[PDB]
């Protein structure tokens, strides 16, 4: 039953650590974003004067 | 006991491989260089940043070229010199970086060899004795090699600041193209420093024209920034440095048309919810001195409703394209450490990540198509003011080398890294003692309950968490020592010969069966001076068995228990080592223990004991020194049955019956292995048991 | 483009307890050991909760975030620590009874 | 229009499936046995590769 | 099936609990009896 529960959710504060170690370096090596318009074109009248 | 643990430590290697991939991944990381390195540039602007000669006969720079621009003379100080380079650019969005080719002093220039790059990279330098420089596009880092005069001594000239790195790189560069510990509780103390931080941010931007009418816009993004500061803290006129870095920008690109008329911009850069901002100290104060070991560093910091303000566009034809407004909510989230290089000063420093959240107001772009944005923007954050100040507590516990004397307080820090430490072989010796003094029942006592890895690894009081990952590193490298290639070799053999109908069941060696437990012990191996037959055949079926074995199952207590407990003395009494030390010490103890020891199995009422020093036993019982060893017999019959750890050997246990008595039932509860009945022998009347755990306990010597 | 993602503010746990006592007053019995004599999985244990969105991943590690710094997880460390000194050598050789 | 790829990987197993099955045709008899008292951890099971 | 060849009341009982290794592969290595064919078969049912 909790034993092994109970066992395992201590015995992996290696693996939560670990895991808080990985998403830090991960977040700071995180790369860029960018987002495409879309079908979509835009445009308008340029040459106001 | 000590068997699941060292199971557990064996199992839990799936992590290594995704806790090193991310360090891969993770730690990619006028000046004239000297010979064998590498140079890479990333220029601001559009024109003459770096050039490159032997300033004596032979001289290879090289030139950008503008998109949107036919073949016309440039008038560029090539060399010091306007030489006529009269190049066309017809291409969109990869560029062209074209080499000239100059032959003496005032010599001319032809063209051959341009570099084509999107994303602003190129890397030039000489290798091989010539000069080995990336060509073509981006796909592919292809090189080209240019022959000079006097090679080892081209003078490279930026007009910016670039990368120092070495030529060893070449796939590092390939793929560009395309923390000191020392923790213990016994000379180490700490300190408090909670002290109420403020700093103030500052953003600067990186804004790139298109070579052109000014329609087209290039690139408006964020750049690292850094001013400084004077407070007023507690009546000490502090002064500090700071740095402010953004990481996950999003990008828009706001392309209206293909005519040099049309308002494009090639990309923006935008903050929304999922960037951060990272911020350093060059603080005046102990603390920053003593920010070389942190034992805990937490900090609560204020959050500051930052905004942006009006930004720039300049068109000729028609009236500003006016950028409004710009929003983002600051809250601390994770505080880490780092250095910072200035004047060549780097030193320590420490950083602040923050979350970030926008808010209500829109940022509009006027005569576009575009309204309601959502994120500061890129263009000018500072809104002509000059500090964004965040206020707030900031604790540090950190802990530096203060001697034993109580009276002496440490209160520096000597440099970088401290790069003497100290050898595994010198530690072997210390570890060689505290094996004299360890205990006579407590260890025993130790060798019971499961010393799972988190009650292993909790008591340490290290300064980082990279402890456990390492250790089983540790296991990922008994490959090149002998348990992990032999738990392989054991899996390997029993599998290929549960496999083998055709020759791998015949063509090896005689047990007593076709197993695998006898047959591959006794393969080749070098015959002991003076030993029998049968003590060969017994010493090898030991040897897999003792070290198999104590990771995978027996009964009562085993030797790796006892192996497991007092390596917990040793660590928990080392009084020198450090967190990158045990990687060593618990594999040559988790290995160079258990040099010679026996194990038994029995069968109904008849038992035989054997271990690798060349020696068996066969005998039950009820009087000792009996019908002597039945080979193939013990060898199927401990082959088909878990194996029972022998603490009590042959002799041992013939000299506590025949001196001091014993009964059937604790006879019985000996030689089954169980250790209460061994303890409480131990624990009563110092027996020869106790002389037999103690040179046990030495026998666990390095 | 949203102005705030609405944090879903918390329940407070004197509240919670009240009714996770309410609730344990309607459990069962003869399953209820049933399921006390299966050793069950880490991996059920967590399974079918909530949204599958990165966050059953999420709680997951939040919990054996929280579960290292309880009393029972530093009560086992310090009876762990106590052991291994007693072992270490005569230390605690006699203080009092 | 480019942007329609479903199906990977099957063409690969489905062929090998059969080979394991006739290379498992001629498997050992008492080897299984003696190894199946072994806990063939990760450690193991994914090291004879 | 098997109780033709004896083995009675103590290789009996270990298999009815079906999972005593030792019983198992002793009746397995020497009288070559009816239960190679029935791990054979039971190999080749989990074979497809």
């Amino acid at each position: 039953m909790a034993s092994l529960i109970y066992r395992q959710l201590l015995t992996n504060s290696y693996t939560v650590d670990l895991s808080d170690e990985i998403q830090e370096i991960g977040s700071t090596k995180s790369q860029n974003v960018t987002i495409n318009p879309g079908p979509f074109a835009q445009t308008g009248y340029a040459p106001v004067n | 006991m000590a068997s699941l643990i060292y199971r557990q430590l064996l199992t839990n290697s799936y992590t290594v491989d995704l806790s090193d991939e991310i360090q891969e991944i993770g730690s990619t990381k006028t000046f004239n260089p000297p010979v064998d390195y590498w140079m890479l540039l990333a220029p601001t602007t559009p024109g003459v940043i770096v050039e490159g000669t032997n300033n004596t006969d032979r001289w290879l720079a090289t030139i950008l070229i503008e998109p949107n621009v036919q073949s016309e003379n440039r008038t560029y100080t090539i060399f010091g010199i306007q030489e006529q380079l009269t190049v066309s650019n017809t291409s969109q969005d990869q560029w062209k970086f074209i080499d000239v080719v100059k032959t003496t002093a005032n010599g001319s220039i032809g063209q051959y060899g341009s570099l084509l790059s999107s994303p602003k990279l190129y890397a030039v330098m000489k290798h091989n004795e010539k000069l080995y420089t990336y060509e073509g596009q981006t796909p592919n880092a292809r090189t080209g090699h240019y022959s000079t005069t006097n090679y080892d001594s081209v003078n490279m000239t930026a007009f910016c600041d670039f990368y120092i790195i070495p030529r060893s790189e070449e796939s590092k560069c390939t793929e560009y193209i395309n923390d000191i510990v020392i923790s213990k509780t016994s000379l180490w103390k700490e300190m408090q420093y909670n002290r109420d931080i403020t700093i103030r941010f500052k953003f600067a931007n990186t804004i790139i024209k298109s070579g052109g009418l000014g329609y087209k816009w290039s690139e408006i993004s964020f750049k690292p920034a850094n001013y400084q500061y004077t407070y007023t803290r507690d009546g000490e006129e502090v002064t500090a440095h700071t740095t402010c870095s953004v990481n996950g920008v999003n990008d828009f690109s706001f392309n209206g048309g293909s005519l040099p008329t049309d308002f494009v911009v090639s990309k923006f850069e935008v903050i929304k919810e999922n960037s951060y901002v990272y911020i350093d100290y060059w603080d005046d104060s102990q603390a920053f001195r003593n920010v070389v070991y942190v034992r805990s560093l937490a900090a609560n910091l204020n959050s500051v409703m930052c905004t942006g303000g009006s930004y720039n566009f300049s068109l000729p034809v028609g009236q500003w394209p006016v950028l409004t407004g710009g929003a983002v909510s600051l809250h601390s989230a994770g505080v880490t450490l780092s250095t910072q290089f200035t004047d060549f000063v780097s030193l320590n420093s420490l950083r602040f990540r923050f979350r970030l959240a926008v808010e209500e107001p829109h940022f509009k772009l006027t005569r576009t198509r575009l309204d309601r944005l959502y994120g500061l923007p890129a263009a000018d954050p500072n809104n002509g003011k000059e500090y964004y100040e965040i206020a707030g507590r900031f604790s540090l516990i950190s802990l530096v080398p203060s001697n034993d004397d109580y009276q002496t307080p440490i209160a520096n820090s000597v440099t970088v890294r401290q790069d003497l430490e100290r050898q595994l072989g010198e530690l072997r010796e210390e570890f060689n003692a505290l094996s004299q003094e360890i205990a006579m029942s407590q260890l025993i006592d130790l060798a019971l309950l499961p010393l799972d890895m988190f009650s292993m690894f909790s008591g340490i009081k290290s300064t980082i968490d990279a402890a456990k990952s390492m250790a089983t590193n540790v296991m990922k490298k008994f490959k090149k020592s002998g348990l992990a290639n032999s738990v392989s070799t054991l899996t390997d053999s029993l599998s290929d010969a549960a496999s083998s109908i055709s020759r791998g069941s015949s063509i090896r060696s005689i047990g007593s069966s076709a197993s695998a437990w006898t047959d591959v012990s006794t393969q080749i191996t070098d015959i002991s001076s003076s030993v029998s037959s049968v003590s060969t055949q017994t010493s090898t079926i030991s040897r897999r068995l003792r070290l198999k074995e104590m990771a995978t199952q027996t009964e009562g207590m085993n030797f790796d228990d006892i192996s497991a407990a007092v390596l917990k003395t040793k660590i928990d009494k080392s009084t020198q080592i450090s967190p990158n030390t045990i990687p060593d010490i618990v594999t040559e103890a988790s290995e160079k223990f258990i040099p010679n020891r026996a194990y038994r199995v029995i069968n109904n009422d008849d038992v035989f004991e054997a271990g690798i020093d060349g020696k068996f036993f066969a005998y039950k019982v009820d009087t000792f020194e009996e019908i002597p060893f039945d080979v193939q017999k013990f060898a199927d019959l401990v082959t088909d049955s878990p194996v029972i750890s022998a603490i009590i050997d042959f002799k041992t246990l013939k000299n506590l019956n025949d001196n001091y008595g014993i009964t059937k039932q604790q006879a019985f509860n000996l030689l089954r292995s169980d250790p209460r009945v061994l303890r409480e022998f131990i624990n009563q009347d110092n027996p020869i048991i106790r002389n037999r755990i103690e040179q046990l306990i030495m026998q666990c010597r390095l």
